[PDB]
């Protein structure tokens, strides 16, 4: 849903307490905290962008 | 403008130092002479003709002492103080100090 | 207004930043809004064939 | 199978939904402190301590809240203080319903970036709309202006009296403190005026001090209390004996001279002492201290000494008085100089008492004619509130005198624009005209939450004043209906104008801006991934 | 678990008609705990002290500034009353007793579907007209007149517990606040707190004490072999030690001959000579300072046959400046023959219950006083003492504004009907609102003629009415009798400062109270 710009942005809280909304990608992706370690490879594939 | 990184402060050595006061008069020589030190460390820098510095964060030393700061005010130069090391390429460069 | 949008702003700003920078660094461009997606998708079809 | 993050993922309907019940959330408290017939709030924290004030921004920022659509109404009314000094009610009144009504159509498949955009248009053509539309600048109602605005701010608070008491020490206070500077600045920086708290005698005997209050005491009773054609000695450094530095070390091989260096210690101390008093010096006032053995030489000069203010304090009475702030010695290699013409003067320094407490004055002070006010209460609950109630109409007379205008208050602008921005919509309407309309509707809850606070008829009333602000633009004939608003102790429209009922333009050009983005910042917000947290590692 | 989302969390909210009649609640109750302290006819409370002391006391003050309570707006009642012990004297039970009634007619209008602010607007008003009437029915005051400021004093330790002895407590409290009518600069102040000292001893009867002429101190002299006894001393106050102390630096002496160890403490003991030469040179009888005394310093006065104080602290030589007029020196270099308090009394070293006490009396012209207190034990002694420290503070309500109002309730009766000629013609809805403060003030003879057990039906219908004429508006209720007398025969004048007080806190006090519309408890600050 963050395609185009006609998409929309996304709010991530963290486990201290620190709020963000951001549209780009990347920082959407270094907040998530994805565990699997097979999905984990699309954030270093973001780091590369 | 300038950018000074030396220390507008009471002389010290990389050695550590100490003041022996062994007589009466002795204690004003001590103080006298300090006063004239950082006073002679201004005049320098109004005959070169500044108007504004900028002053690098010290961390052992004091970057510029209280009395330092009253005879600047009288040359009526500006300061800046609290420069970090990380901001010099960037000033050098907008500015043109050395 | 709020440390929010900055915070967004400060993001927006960079990207478009880099955008001029992949100008400099290869001197050509291509029509977006899904252009090369289509014509990847029909001319590869093509070349599979 | 799902997202393998160890939070929750909510989205859609889910968020969007929650996003609006936390801004009403917050939006359900302020409503009831709307206009001259709101009532004031207590606040009590974990441990008792009571807190009564009707100011919006206290109240919020004391108010603890979770969601981070919640925080963004926070600090809009931080804004409000920053940027406009008094509108830090109707702020959050205007922003809650805003998000209100566009949920209203984003639920309608109408997307959220157009909502966004006619937003966005709308608000622009608002301000353009108000900026036409005022009523007058502050030079052909004089004084009327700043004592009706000062009254104006006053109405909602605990000193909304009927009279000019407060109205007049808030205007002559800031006209007493004019400062001119380069390129057409008048400058009025309220800020320097000292407002003083006194549980003691009724508001109506608080005082309006020519020259500066000094939140200090003498001290030692045997000093002069009261100095007449005062030289006031404005110094920051300490009068104590002196001792030496770390980095010097007194080692002594010839008792003989155990006596001359000790007794140096207090003899240098003395020598300084004496000449801050050879100028003529009456009153010495330091940001340090002043130790047992220096007090002495004040006592028998017959001077006055003040030690440990502040040093904030110290350079707003240098400035007022006319003197300069000496830290050190100096003068083209002079041993002790003291700069004896930088002396200040003053008519009278005088310690007064102000209900089982000591306070200086220093009057009238030569230079500048600064000003401070000393507020009376019948206990700390009302003093407190007043201190913030005084702030207030201070900077609201502040924008008055700096932005040359002024609008028509009682809702008479919203009502304005509820039907000028309708008609908007009709020409410009071919997607976002739901957005226009629905950006105009909001602006109604104003003259509505008015009514309700006070009582008075809802529906009926408002509509009338519709009424009268529309024939002021179908029917073309000057009729002047435009400065017409709501009297909320008769339920009857009034002429706001002729009441002298005025704001300064900015409170409403700037609340529709800021109003405006932060709705839209939240409208986007449809996402939200919540990480569990970090407590023991 | 999974918490709810909630914002505020653990906190509590309450709103509407339960919070505006709620908080009126509370200030009754506060109102109920001193309600039969007003009146001649009081009864001693005795508190039981959270410390584990004991507290028996009927003033109003006393009473309340002890309780703790809970609801937040309780707290606002107490702080009436303590703020009013600072800038007043006796002007505490009625303004909490007056406060309260001002609030209860508040809750019979706010269920009449009228606006919180036309209940405000209206006592506002009505303040006006109830601070305008005082000022027109005031008397003046000759305060030169002895009897006159005899006659004040007396009826206000009437109410108090310390009335049984008024015989002492009247000259007492009078003259003390005479001695400290001191002015240096062009400024007059009465101060009754720096200078006015309370001292208490357990034993003996309240017929032994009396005002000092001086100071006294609880001190005995620094060696036996000083004088105990001096006729008119010569006495200089210092602030400085006579010991000998390291200087504030990072002192090191260089010890390398055998005659190095002993010459340096031999100028120790000559230093400390020396400077006790300096401090004889005005010719002494009696020196007082704060800090050690050597040894030697402690031979050599002695030699020089004058009496030494050891450890006085800054306040008691704050005080005996003024009795001697001294002026305390910090340096024995600086000493001047103008320093030297002369024309002091007597000095005189007492023994009093096996303790020694250091006196200095019949002081020629001293502008400071000590109260010396003697009684059956602590707890009469801590009566006496509050009610004296009362007593002070009605004298410089007159001396600084010499003007009485008829007390027993005559001034409250002739305000209520005031109010009452005026508001026929208010014709608007705060019509009710204005009348109903005239009702609230008879609360105080109300009151009073309660705590007397007579009648509440023929002693305010009769009032009421002989003040409908215009012969006297100066009838009142004899508290000790239970009948109605006019002020004109009884005597009984309250300072008109009180008077004002007392009004424009209760009615400020209902204003604020009257406001609060939501409660919202259970946050945390930073």
């Amino acid at each position: 849903t963050s395609l185009g710009p006609k998409g929309m942005d996304k709010m991530i809280q963290d486990g201290k307490g620190d709020v963000t909304i951001t549209n780009d990608g990347a920082t959407i992706l270094k907040q998530m905290q994805v565990l699997h370690p097979a999905a984990r490879m699309l954030v270093e594939l973001s780091k590369a962008q | 403008i300038g950018l000074i990184q030396f220390c507008l402060s009471a002389p010290k050595t990389d050695m550590d130092n100490q003041i022996v006061v062994s007589d009466y008069a002795q204690m004003d020589r001590v103080l006298r002479e300090e006063r004239a030190y950082i006073l002679n460390l201004v005049k320098q820098i109004k005959k070169t003709g500044c108007n504004v510095l900028l002053i690098q964060k010290s961390i052992l030393r004091d970057a510029l002492s209280d009395l330092a700061l009253h005879f600047l005010n009288k040359m009526k130069i500006m300061v800046i103080k609290d420069i970090e090391r990380e901001d010099i390429e960037f000033i050098c460069k907008t500015i043109g100090t050395k | 207004s709020n440390k929010l949008v900055i915070e967004e702003a400060e993001r927006s700003i960079h990207d478009a930043l880099c955008v001029i920078r992949c100008l400099v660094k290869k001197r050509a461009l291509i029509a977006g809004g899904g252009a090369p997606e289509i014509e990847l998708a029909l001319r590869l079809t093509e070349y599979s064939r | 199978g799902p997202l393998s993050v160890f939070g929750d993922r909510s989205t859609g309907e889910t968020i969007r939904s929650q996003n609006v019940m936390a801004a009403a959330s917050i939006a359900n408290i302020v409503k009831s402190s709307l206009g001259p017939v709101g009532l004031d709030k207590m606040l009590v924290d974990d441990i008792g301590d009571v807190t009564i004030t009707n100011d919006g921004a206290t109240i919020l920022k004391l108010l603890e809240v979770e969601h981070p659509a919640a925080k963004v109404l926070c600090e809009l009314a931080d804004l409000q203080d920053k940027e406009v000094g008094d509108g830090t009610t109707s702020v959050v009144i205007i922003a809650a319903e805003l998000l209100k009504n566009a949920d209203e159509l984003v639920k309608q498949k109408i997307h959220p970036t157009s909502v966004i955009s006619g937003y966005r248009l709308a608000c622009k053509e608002a301000v353009r709309y108000i900026n036409e539309n005022l009523i007058v600048n502050t030079d052909e109602l004089g004084r009327d202006c700043l004592i009706n605005a000062a009254k104006t701010s006053m109405s909602s608070k605990i000193i909304g009296i009927n009279g000019d008491f407060f109205a007049n020490m808030v205007v002559d206070a800031v006209l007493a403190i004019k400062y001119t500077d380069i390129r057409g600045q008048p400058r009025y920086p309220v800020n320097s005026v000292n407002i003083l708290k006194a549980h003691g005698r009724s508001q109506m005997e608080s005082m309006l001090i020519s020259g500066y209050a000094l939140n200090c005491v003498v001290g030692s009773q045997g000093m002069p209390k009261r100095i007449v054609n005062a030289k006031i000695a404005c110094l920051d450094f300490s009068l104590q004996k002196t001792k030496m530095k770390l980095g010097v070390q007194v080692v002594i091989t010839d008792p003989e001279k155990l006596d001359q260096i000790r007794q140096r210690e207090s003899d240098i101390t003395k020598e300084r002492i004496q000449k801050i008093l050879a100028t003529g010096a009456n009153v010495i006032l330091t940001t340090g201290g002043i130790d047992d053995m220096c007090l002495k030489y004040f006592v028998e000069a017959g001077a006055m000494a003040v030690r440990r203010v502040l040093k904030r304090d110290l350079k707003r009475i240098a400035k007022a008085s006319g003197a300069t702030i000496l830290s050190t010695l100096a003068n083209l290699e002079g041993e002790e100089t003291f700069e004896a013409a930088m002396l200040g003067q003053a008519e009278e320094v005088v310690q007064e008492r102000i209900c089982d407490d000591e306070l200086i004055l220093i009057k009238n002070t030569k230079a500048r004619t600064s000003a401070s006010i000393i507020l009376r209460g019948a206990n700390d609950f009302m003093c407190d509130e007043m201190e913030r109630s005084l702030h207030d109409a201070l900077c609201v007379v502040k924008r008055v005198l700096e932005s040359k205008s002024v609008v028509p208050g009682g809702g008479a602008v919203e009502a304005a624009l509820s039907i000028y921005l309708e008609n908007y919509a009709t020409s410009m309407g071919s997607r976002e005209q739901l957005a226009i309309a629905e950006f105009a509707r909001s602006l109604l809850v104003i003259p509505n939450t008015l009514a309700v606070n006070a009582a008075q008829d809802s529906t009926d009333l408002v509509a009338k004043l519709r009424a009268f602000h529309n024939e002021a633009q179908v029917n073309p004939e000057r009729k002047n209906l435009k400065w017409i608003g709501l009297d909320l102790s008769n339920g009857k429209p009034r002429d706001n104008k002729q009441a002298g009922v005025f704001e300064p333009t900015i409170v409403k050009v700037k609340s529709l801006k800021f109003a405006t983005e932060a709705a839209i910042t939240i409208l986007r917000i449809d996402d939200l991934i919540k990480l569990h947290p970090e407590s023991k590692d | 678990h999974r918490p709810v989302l909630v914002l505020s969390q653990n906190t509590k909210r309450e709103s509407g008609r339960k919070v505006q009649s709620g908080n009126i609640n509370a200030a009754k109750t506060i109102a109920d705990i001193i309600r039969t302290c007003l009146g001649p006819k009081s009864m001693m409370k005795m508190l039981l002290d959270p410390m584990g002391g004991i507290v028996m006391t009927n003033d109003g003050n006393a009473i309340l500034r002890e309780i703790q309570v809970q609801h937040p707006a309780a707290k606002s009642m107490i702080e009436i009353s303590r703020t009013q012990d600072e800038e007043v004297g006796d002007g505490t039970t009625s303004v909490i007793i007056l406060a309260g009634e001002m609030l209860s007619v508040a809750e019979h209008f706010l269920e009449q579907q009228m606006h919180p602010t036309v209940v405000i607007s209206a006592y506002r008003k009505a303040l006006d007209d109830m601070i305008s009437t005082l000022k027109k029915i005031s008397i003046p005051v000759d305060i030169s007149d002895s009897d006159m400021m005899l006659n004040i004093i007396n009826s206000s330790i009437t109410t108090k517990a310390i009335s049984r002895w008024s015989s002492l407590a009247c000259n007492i409290a009078l003259d003390a606040v005479k001695m400290v009518q001191f002015e240096e600069n062009g400024r007059k102040e009465i101060d009754i707190k720096k200078y006015a000292r309370v001292e208490k001893i357990p034993g003996g009867i309240i017929e032994d004490s009396c005002v000092l002429r001086g100071v006294m101190i609880n001190k005995d002299v620094t060696h036996p072999r000083m004088r105990r006894y001096i006729k008119n001393p010569r006495i200089v106050l210092l602030d400085s030690s006579l010991e000998y102390k390291k200087g504030e630096s990072q002192t090191d002496i260089e010890i390398t001959r055998e005659e190095d160890f002993t010459r340096i403490l031999q100028m120790e003991e000559e230093y400390i000579q020396q400077l006790c030469e300096d401090i004889i040179q005005l010719k002494p009888d009696v020196v007082i300072t704060e800090k050690g005394i050597s040894d030697l310093a402690q031979h050599y006065l002695m030699r020089a046959n004058i009496t030494a104080i050891r450890r006085v602290r800054k306040t008691d030589n704050n005080r005996i400046a003024r009795a001697c007029g001294a002026r305390i020196v910090s340096r024995p270099e600086e000493l001047r023959e103008d320093d030297v308090g002369t024309g002091a009394g007597l000095l005189e070293i007492k023994k009093i219950g096996d303790e020694y006490f250091t006196f200095i009396t019949d002081c020629k012209d001293p502008k400071a006083c000590t109260i010396l207190l003697r009684g059956a034990s602590k707890e009469i002694l801590s009566e006496v003492e509050r009610n004296l420290q009362d007593a002070m503070q009605v004298c410089r309500n007159v001396l600084l504004d010499p003007q009485l109002v008829p007390g027993g309730g005559a001034s409250e009766m002739a305000v209520a009907h005031a109010l009452t000629e005026k508001s026929k013609a208010m014709t608007g809805v705060e019509q009710w609102p204005y009348r109903a403060v005239a009702q609230a003030l008879e609360v105080i003879p109300r009151t009073l003629i309660q705590n007397c057990g007579a009648s509440t039906i023929r002693l305010l219908t009769s009032l009421r009415a002989k003040h409908t004429q215009e012969n006297c508006e100066t009838w009142g209720v004899n508290g000790e009798t239970g009948t109605l007398v006019d002020m004109k025969e009884l005597g009984i004048w309250e300072p008109l400062a009180v008077k004002l007080q007392t009004y424009k806190t209760a009615v400020e006090t209902a204003v604020l109270l009257l406001r609060i519309d939501d409660i919202v408890s259970g946050h945390k600050k930073k």
